[PDB]
């Protein structure tokens, strides 16, 4: 469970982000689909060459869901409603694939936040991002 | 290992450029923060109450090194890792009984630490690379469990 | 998410475990040791040897535990409070490992009750045992 | 994959007499049923919405045991999984896209099944032997994967 110091790790390190997210996203998809390919498969359709436009806008929507969820913490389960039924009935999206994806989005923010990714930071992004994943993979039957 | 060469060569360029003694503590320290039921295996290490009180521990802090060292000496040898730690699979698993699954963990908090310490350095294609090392690493470890 | 039908499944194939419960979680044991010898990293301080009192011993608490929570299963995590603090502070165990009981259990279950072992029941106790694994591996951090 | 010639030989005996017609169905059907996200890539066998049409769609019996009959031929290549089934895998990665973790999943069914068909005959020991080899298959199924 998320924690007071959790909670204000995640935003002073979001807020951090700030504008460069929709980057931030697509870089770790780009991570993620070079570094686990199987990944791949769930997106047949996207082109997924180096430098995409297909990634990159994608790559922002996620990073969008992870501010919104950012800003609802306390309420994630009824925030990501809408993306747990994509992602758990549409898609069905198996969840190891999240802990893929999780994996490589504190890559990428380890990459892009040295002052910031400190070890207690490190291990609040991870509970944050096992907490989105669980949402977003509790629908799955 | 399917590692082509330009894989196995990225990564060995990058790890020339490694600091072992730091990241060897770094990489274990976080392991122990971010995963704390790993601390159980070393409570021989003093306090671990705190980020800080590990971080900082001189004992964590060396036996980081121990395990960079591991690590650095199966990147001489991609191409027969089982081997290369056949002794300390064995070890890992019948003296310590750790489940083969932290491997995995500290692997990819190495591939964090990796990023961190790098930057921009360490592209998807080198981190691409970097997973196939840390499984490799990791199934190699616990090649020995029975 | 437990469906009534799956509730219903599960008193159902239980019941009918019943008396048997303790000698089958035995078997479970048994069969997971053998066929993932990683999960024998948490037990060294018992004898392993085909059939050990220990073993035995130790397959009545957990199919016990079962029972409770068949019993329970309308409000499992309160029910489980005190495994699941025993699971995860103290024990922690890696949640990959309960994967492997559940499906050795389902294999001693399959394995003992042939008309019972349905599509719908296997089905229902998947979601079952995994309900269960996820309220004792969810107290680590 | 490595296995003991006493397991090479328990799977083999058992296989022998597996009803091919009847235990390809059953896993086949029970995936769908048990882990429902399946069905998807099966959309166009029919009606698969309840257990009854699942287990009683004669595509999928059909394709049942087609998929039993492709694991007979991995029995019988158990040192060269990867030669065997290296179509088997493009095809499950370039046209189905088919995600590599459902693979373990129909392996275990499959051990399910089993379990279910053979009884008191179907003991530990023969378990652990199909437990590798299923995994084999998997690991086979994935290995060309890009
Ligand atoms: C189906 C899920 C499981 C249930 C319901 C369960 C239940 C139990 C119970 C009832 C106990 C005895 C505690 C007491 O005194 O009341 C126990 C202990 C224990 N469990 Fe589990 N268990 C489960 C899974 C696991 C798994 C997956 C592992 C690791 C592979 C594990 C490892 C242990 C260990 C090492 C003990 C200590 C026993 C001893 O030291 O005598 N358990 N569990
Ligand atoms: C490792 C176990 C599996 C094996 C050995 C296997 C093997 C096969 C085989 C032999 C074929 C037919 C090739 C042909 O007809 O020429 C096939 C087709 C297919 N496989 Fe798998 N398969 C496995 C698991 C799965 C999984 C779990 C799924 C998805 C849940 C899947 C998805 C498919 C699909 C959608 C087809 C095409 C069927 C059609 O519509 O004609 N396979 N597979």
């Amino acid at each position: 469970v998320l924690s007071p110091a959790d909670k204000t790790n995640v935003k002073a390190a979001w807020g951090k982000v700030g504008a460069h997210a929709g980057e931030y996203g697509a870089e770790a998809l780009e991570r993620m689909f070079l570094s686990f390919p199987t990944t791949k498969t769930y997106f047949p359709h996207f082109d997924l060459s180096h430098g995409s436009a297909q990634v990159k806008g994608h790559g922002k929507k996620v990073a969008d869901a992870l501010t919104n969820a950012v800003a609802h913490v306390d309420d994630m389960p009824n925030a990501l409603s809408a993306l747990s039924d994509l992602h758990a009935h549409k898609l069905r999206v198996d969840p190891v694939n999240f802990k893929l994806l999780s994996h490589c989005l504190l890559v990428t923010l380890a990459a892009h936040l040295p002052a910031e990714f400190t070890p207690a930071v490190h291990a609040s992004l991870d509970k944050f991002l096992a907490s989105v994943s669980t949402v977003l993979t509790s629908k799955y039957r | 290992v399917h590692l082509t060469p330009e894989e196995k060569s990225a990564v060995t360029a990058l790890w020339g450029k490694v600091n072992v003694d730091e990241v060897g503590g770094e990489a274990l320290g976080r392991l122990l923060v971010v995963y704390p039921w790993t601390q159980r295996f070393f409570e021989s290490f003093g306090d671990l109450s705190t980020p800080d009180a590990v971080m900082g521990n001189p004992k964590v802090k060396a036996h980081g090194k121990k395990v960079l060292g591991a690590f650095s000496d199966g990147l001489a040898h991609l191409d027969n890792l089982k081997g290369t730690f056949a002794t300390l699979s064995e070890l890992h698993c019948d003296k310590l009984h750790v489940d083969p699954e932290n491997f995995r963990l500290l692997g990819n908090v190495l591939v964090c630490v990796l990023a961190h310490h790098f930057g921009k350095e360490f592209t998807p294609p080198v981190q691409a690379a970097y997973q196939k090392v840390v499984a490799g690493v990791a199934n190699a470890l616990a090649h020995k469990y029975h």
